[PDB]
């Protein structure tokens, strides 16, 4: 019988107002013999019916792979509204429903503090900026790094860690060669989320 | 005080035929108060005649399309100094700092071009199975509370239609 | 049928002489009506006999969880020495083997880095201390805190991140009294690996 | 230079007879150089009296068993100063600071005592169905190059025949 999964929308798709967040059904083992599937969409209860179908896909191991697009409202996401898929196909007995919506919980603004390179770092060729951001909930947050406005690409960021407190915290961690530390070129340290002031905030560091 | 808004994307998007593609416009609007406030991403269009040798995009006039000198700009053919139609629109009400500009998005307009559409809840442009009759220069503005607060232009074309655009500024 | 999952000793207890590293070879859905497990063990394809059977524990779902334990020697875990554990039952068809042995790949050793608080964070109710663990592998690591000698258990580490040249990072933080910090008291990060001289470091913190 | 060695563990454990149980001693051992050295953690017990008040551990003798006044204790019975029989050893040869400690681990050794183990791997000792046969005291020693480097004391015993023991030490 096929299986379902449903995803939230990215959290930059959800924070920036430029963007387009949506919600994705996604319907696999879809047999060659039944692959027609009908979606239901409601949002709180209520059907909605501006969802598109992605185009079929093929994958090679005698299934397919059926999905369906809803776009959601910023706002309507934001606010804790809960999306259900419901999926039917002559192969299932029974439609399936799967309801997925933001955490649930008081958000709370992440603190963003950055850190300078240990002094003993500095015998390498490359050093190490740290960003700690916490104290967030919920856990949907972007978090990059630039300089000069232009956008430093070599970082790693650990995944969301529940504090002690309820909230979450987490460490970016961006390399850059020893050199253009010591010169004092700034770095920033980009943060988005909902309990910030317009959804962004940006930290600075230097020597 | 007040809102500031910072827009980045590349300034060309060469696509041939038949390609399906979208623009990549990031837009980022940090409230500075809790003052509430309306927003407006326009999409301007303007045609790139083949006997351009380039575009001349007046900027001073993005503010002020209705001064003479925009409305019949000295580069007549070539200029993207003023505008009637606008190729699409998604306004935004009612936002604020604690009802940031996804929350707040109101209404979303655009004119019927055959393979143009909005990628959903996006301010980005889509396009299908593209064609010669899509190629020209875009505009991206954004207005706060009816003012221009960023705006940014994309030369999206074939090889052979484009025309490399220039940004006529004051000192 | 019956399932098999066998897991390596703790990294403490293959990192410090003064513990006994073991292996567990853990056999799930085991039958009340066919409990008998067999177990053959070996290491590096020679078969050995020193492993003891915990006492059989009922699960209440139907099933039975049997439970395999092999002593290691801390020198042959640490060598890359493979640990196989072959489960035999009435109700298998045919003996089930798995194999775990330590992550292959050249072992680093870490650099510690202690990170001092923020001037933004002091101002808060409670400051954070980091450390940062850098350029180690294996993943295969035990991170604590301490002053005075003594253990500071308000900490939370980040799970082990893959690095861009092959190696681990992570990081730890202990959230304590802006008093304590400021008073000048002595905080410490002990780090245990491998790859460090005696499998042990330890880096302060203080003014 | 040289090897420092620290142990932690606490000064007693009371156990019920039946229970089974195990040490919770803990040894570091730092190399500050690249000498090769040999090590060996021994464990010692003592018997404890009925009538003795309390147990005396003479220090400085564990370093020098063999001297006289260690010999021939003066608090007799209840005197911890001197050994002949070793109850467990643990030995490790070819150590430094590349090839530490569990590395180099070499032979293991134990007396025949009903329920004692060495639980695999592991410098504790473990106790299964203890008994008042097991009580008394009990001393971790470890040695370098056949030279103590670290020590100490854990009384194991059940509470009625439990009996504090104290380090007489140097000034
Ligand atoms: C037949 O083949 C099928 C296709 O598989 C192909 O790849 C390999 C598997 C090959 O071996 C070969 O078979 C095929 O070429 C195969 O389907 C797979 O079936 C799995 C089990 O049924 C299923 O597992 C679940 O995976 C969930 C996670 O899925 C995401 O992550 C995986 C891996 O990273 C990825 O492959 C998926 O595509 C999913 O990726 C996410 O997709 C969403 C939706 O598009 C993205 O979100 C949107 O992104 C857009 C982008 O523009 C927008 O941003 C929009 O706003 C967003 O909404 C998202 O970004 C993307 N994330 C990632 C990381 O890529 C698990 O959640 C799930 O586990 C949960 O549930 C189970 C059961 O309840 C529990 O056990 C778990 O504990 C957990 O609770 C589960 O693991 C695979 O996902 C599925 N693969 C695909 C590609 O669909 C099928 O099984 C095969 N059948 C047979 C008989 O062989
Ligand atoms: C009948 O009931 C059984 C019991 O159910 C009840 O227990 C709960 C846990 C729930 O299961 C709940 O429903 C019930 O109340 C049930 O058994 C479960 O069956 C699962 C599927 O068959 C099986 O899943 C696998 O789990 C692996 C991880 O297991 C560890 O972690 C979980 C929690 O994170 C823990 O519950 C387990 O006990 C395991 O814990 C580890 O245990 C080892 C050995 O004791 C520890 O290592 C030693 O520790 C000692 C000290 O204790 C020494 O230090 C020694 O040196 C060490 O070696 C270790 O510390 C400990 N770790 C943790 C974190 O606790 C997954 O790895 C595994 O995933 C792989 O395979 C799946 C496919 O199966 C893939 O999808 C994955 O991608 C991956 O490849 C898998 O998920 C459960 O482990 C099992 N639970 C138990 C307790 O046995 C049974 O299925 C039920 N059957 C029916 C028909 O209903």
């Amino acid at each position: 019988g096929p299986s379902v999964f449903l995803f939230p929308p990215k959290p930059k798709d959800t924070l920036m107002i430029s963007r387009t967040p949506e919600v994705t059904c996604v319907v696999v083992d879809v047999s060659h013999e039944d692959p027609e599937v009908k979606f239901n969409w409601y949002v709180d209860g209520v059907e909605v019916h501006n969802a598109k179908t992605k185009p079929r896909e093929e994958q090679y191991n005698s299934t397919y792979r059926v999905v369906s697009v809803l776009t959601v409202l910023h706002q309507d996401w934001l606010n804790g509204k809960e999306y259900k898929c419901k999926v039917s196909n002559k192969a299932l007995p029974a439609p399936i429903e799967k309801t997925i919506s933001k955490a649930k919980g008081q958000p709370r603004e992440p603190q963003v503090y950055t850190l300078p390179p240990s002094r003993e770092e500095m015998t390498k060729n490359q050093v190490s900026l740290t960003c700690l951001v916490k104290g967030f909930y919920p856990s949907d947050i972007a978090v990059e790094w630039e300089s000069n406005g232009q956008p430093e690409n070599n970082y790693k960021t650990t995944p969301p860690v529940l504090d002690s407190d309820g909230s979450f915290f987490l460490y970016s961690k961006l390399t850059v060669d020893k050199s253009r530390w010591q010169q004092g070129n700034v770095f920033s340290c980009s943060v988005m989320h909902e309990a910030l002031h317009n959804h962004y905030t940006q930290k600075s560091l230097s020597l | 005080r007040g809102v500031t808004v910072r827009m980045e994307t590349p300034e060309a998007i060469l696509f041939s035929p038949g390609e399906t593609f979208s623009t990549n416009v990031s837009i980022h609007a940090i409230a500075h108060d809790d003052q509430t406030y309306s927003m407006d991403v326009v999409w301007l269009r303007f045609d790139v005649p083949t006997s351009c040798a380039e575009m001349r995009i007046y900027e001073s006039c993005l503010y002020h399309p209705q001064l003479p000198e925009c409305l019949s700009p000295a580069d007549a053919p070539c200029a993207a100094s003023t505008w009637t139609s606008r190729l699409a629109v998604r306004s935004y009400a009612g936002c604020s700092r604690t009802n940031p500009p996804p929350r707040c998005s109101a209404e979303a307009h655009m004119e019927p071009v055959p393979g143009l559409a909005w990628q959903a809840a996006s301010v980005n442009l889509e396009f299908r199975d593209a064609s010669p009759q899509h190629s020209g220069l875009y505009l991206c503005v954004v207005y706060v509370n009816d003012h221009i607060h960023a705006w940014g232009h994309i030369t999206i074309s074939t090889a052979a239609q484009y025309r490399n655009a220039v940004v006529e500024q004051p000192l």
